[PDB]
């Protein structure tokens, strides 16, 4: 599954994004 | 683990809830019922 995570968009239009359980070498900076 | 059934982790750990109930159980060892 893919999650967004966002501060709301009345604050920022940044955007993190959670791969769940997926090892973070398989993805396709912070990671 | 299967078909588009998947388990998400609970928000508190386990070592996060030993600490809460032996934050409790030090406050009632040594402060009786005044700490609540
Ligand atoms: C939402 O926007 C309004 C006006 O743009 C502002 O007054 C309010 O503080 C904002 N809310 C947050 C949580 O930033
Ligand atoms: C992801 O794969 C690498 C390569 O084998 C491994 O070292 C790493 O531990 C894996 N991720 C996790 C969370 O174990």
């Amino acid at each position: 599954g893919v999650s967004v995570i966002t501060p709301g968009t009345n604050t920022s239009n940044q955007v993190a994004v959670l791969y769940q359980d997926v090892n973070c070498t398989e993805v396709p900076s912070n990671v | 683990k299967f078909n588009g059934l998947t388990v998400l982790p609970p928000l508190l750990t386990d070592e996060m809830i030993a600490q809460y109930t032996s934050a409790l159980l030090a406050g009632t060892i040594t402060s009786g019922w005044t700490f609540g």
